[PDB]
């Protein structure tokens, strides 16, 4: 194939980390610790084989310290992608399971690094299409790594896993054939910003996914910004609101988001 | 143990039902606290509906069970509270409610172990039967109407998710409800962790206004139509598709928007009885106050007809799946 295909006898699968509907993530060993995402597909069609090598080609173009390091793929026995192993947990687990006590300067740093990675992807014409705090990993706690981008080619193939909490209204309504854009990614980044600056998920008082889908698509519901931390800088509060705006064209792009954070960081 | 049997005698059972309920409670006493190591996998009985479900054998007892794996990332306090709130299912013993054995948390998944049903869900039954005969949809209606009133009187609970895949059936002709909202923390957890392709949600619940068991009646009516014809009805059938099922897709938001704005679906006239049509029309009233409630449904003409009709449900089921 190309020189990033990995032979299966070289990889030793260890423990099971996560398991969605589109695949399963194992910790493994391949010249040190590694992560293997194995796709739940036993009869991969010539069509799905091509979409996989296409999404692998996109993964092949990313080399950045805030993007999860692609390392190789497997296409014979099964469809899988091998990446670096992050020693910390995902940002979701930090904020919503362990409830780790980040300080304000660390929340801004996570925000800035995430924006740094997203800026890189868009500069390479990559749209994440599914950004949440589940997909942001803290390698050893200090540096964020963005993953679970790509394979939107293969994901589009009753009640599966996934979430609506990070979906832009234009993406929820799905009225265009392609509602995904740099600003739909900005909205998702905005919701991650909300998580960072409140400690909890949006729409915490609504417990009905179908209510959330309807209410957010109509404009009757939006993240409650009154729950932002009191120590949250007032410029950061503006940035949450700017990224979360209902209008797709009113949202900042990541060069501006970066600058907003960088000038804030100059205390 | 016998506190469970005292609550059996507070119900209006017949001779064959008390036999089976008493036999299930004695099997509940064979099993203790459940764990992942205690189970041997047999087959797979489902993939959607909020988690994979396996047919399994509990080694110490020998019992066959259904094990629902619900994957959720939640802080340990919520895990323990979800298992605490699920223990009310030990006290949910009714002919119209599937049984409970125990619940526990392992790996990153809440395991719920419950009564096995060899007939499967009416969702699974429908895709083999094409459409469900009306005589049987009468018997199914009774089971649902009775299970909802059992929950509201003996437990003060709503189902919150009445759909074809949450009605299960037995080779013994039993029709029971499952996957109802016992744990408030589990309700919150599964809204954030899953996505939906279709909806049986009442328009008042979609809009955030006050709701009651009337929302479940709306869901029953929407499920009955979907089982009568062989298709989800939110996008009403084409003038062609109707003439392709009896002879002589929208995204989730567009569905939810349709359920709120456009008139409710109806049973196609001429192929079904008039009372059954009036029955679903009384279930699919948008305004909940003028929608039929549970007592009116039990005295509606369609139910008194169906309750008297002796049907071989168990027979039809084993004929259409095997
Ligand atoms: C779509 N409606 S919603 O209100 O938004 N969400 C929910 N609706 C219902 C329910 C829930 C959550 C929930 C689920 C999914 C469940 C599944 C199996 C189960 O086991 C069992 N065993 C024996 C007998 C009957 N059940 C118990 C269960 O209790 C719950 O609270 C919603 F999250
Ligand atoms: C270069 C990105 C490849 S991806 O976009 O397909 N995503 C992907 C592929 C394979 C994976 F294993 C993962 C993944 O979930 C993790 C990668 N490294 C990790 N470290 C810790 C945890 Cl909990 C999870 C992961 C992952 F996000």
């Amino acid at each position: 194939s190309d020189d990033w295909e990995i032979e299966a006898s070289e990889v030793m699968l260890s423990t099971r980390i996560g398991s969605g509907s589109f695949g399963t993530v194992y910790k493994g060993k391949w010249h040190g610790d590694v992560a293997v995402k194995i796709l739940k597909v036993v009869d991969p069609t010539p069509e799905q084989f091509q979409a996989f090598r296409n999404e692998v080609a996109v993964l092949r173009k990313t080399r950045h310290v805030n993007i999860l390091l692609f390392m190789g793929y497997m296409t014979k026995d099964n469809l899988a992608i091998v990446t670096q192993w992050c020693e910390g947990s995902s940002l979701y687990k930090h904020l919503h399971v362990q409830e780790t006590k980040f300080q304000m300067f660390q929340l801004i740093d996570i925000a800035r690094q995430t924006a740094q990675g997203m800026d890189y992807l868009h500069a390479k014409n990559i749209i994440h299409r599914d950004m949440k705090s589940n997909n942001i990993f803290l390698h050893e706690g200090l540096t964020v790594k963005i993953g679970d981008f790509g394979l939107a080619t293969v994901k589009s193939r009753e009640q599966p896993t996934g979430s609506v909490l990070w979906m832009a209204p234009e993406v929820i309504r799905m009225q265009d054939n392609n509602p995904f854009s740099f600003q739909s990614d900005v909205y998702s980044y905005g919701i991650v910003l909300y998580e960072l600056m409140t400690g909890e998920l949006p729409y915490s008082h609504i417990n009905n996914r179908d209510q959330i889908i309807f209410m957010v698509g109509r404009g009757y519901a939006s993240p409650d910004l009154s729950k932002l931390y009191k120590n949250c800088p007032k410029a950061m509060k503006r940035l949450v609101a700017d990224c979360v705006k209902k209008v797709k064209e009113e949202r900042p792009l990541f060069p501006q988001i970066l600058s907003s954070i960088e000038l804030l960081q100059h205390s | 143990l016998e506190a469970l049997q005292k609550k059996l005698e507070e119900l209006e059972l017949d001779e064959q039902q008390r036999k089976r309920l008493e036999a299930f409670l004695t099997q509940k006493q064979k099993v203790g606290e459940l764990k992942d190591d205690d189970f041997e996998k047999i087959s797979e009985l489902g993939a959607g509906n909020g988690g994979v479900v396996f047919k399994v054998s509990h080694k110490p007892s020998g019992l066959v069970m259904a094990r629902k794996l619900i994957h959720l990332e939640i802080k340990p306090a919520i895990r323990n509270q979800i298992i605490r709130e699920l223990q009310v299912l030990h006290e949910c013993n009714s002919p119209y409610i599937v049984g409970f054995y125990g619940a526990f948390y392992s790996d990153g998944e809440i395991s719920i172990c419950m009564e096995h049903m060899d007939g499967g869900s009416l969702d699974q039954v429908l895709k083999k039967a094409g459409r469900i005969p009306e005589q049987i949809l009468g018997k199914v209606s009774i089971a649902v109407i009775k299970g909802l009133t059992y929950l509201r009187e003996k437990h003060k609970i709503m189902h919150r998710d009445v759909k074809p895949s949450n009605i299960l059936v037995n080779s013994r002709g039993e029709i029971k409800l499952c996957d109802f909202g016992v744990s408030g923390q589990l309700i919150d957890a599964m809204a954030n962790a899953f996505v939906g392709t279709r909806s049986y949600m009442s328009p008042e619940r979609l809009q955030g206004t006050h709701y009651s068991v009337q929302s479940d009646i709306w869901s029953m009516g929407l499920s009955l139509v979907e089982m009568a014809v062989g298709r989800y009805p939110i996008p009403p059938p084409d003038a062609k598709e109707l003439e392709l099922m009896f002879g002589c897709p929208m995204a989730i938001f567009e569905l939810l928007d349709y359920i709120v704005n456009e008139p409710p679906p109806k049973l196609p006239s001429g192929v079904f009885s008039l009372e059954f049509q009036d029955f679903v029309n009384k279930c699919l009233i948008k305004n909940p106050a003028e929608r039929a409630d549970l007592k009116q449904l039990m005295v509606h003409a369609f139910i008194k007809r169906s309750d008297a009709e002796e049907v071989d449900f168990a027979g039809w089921l084993c004929s259409t799946i095997g």
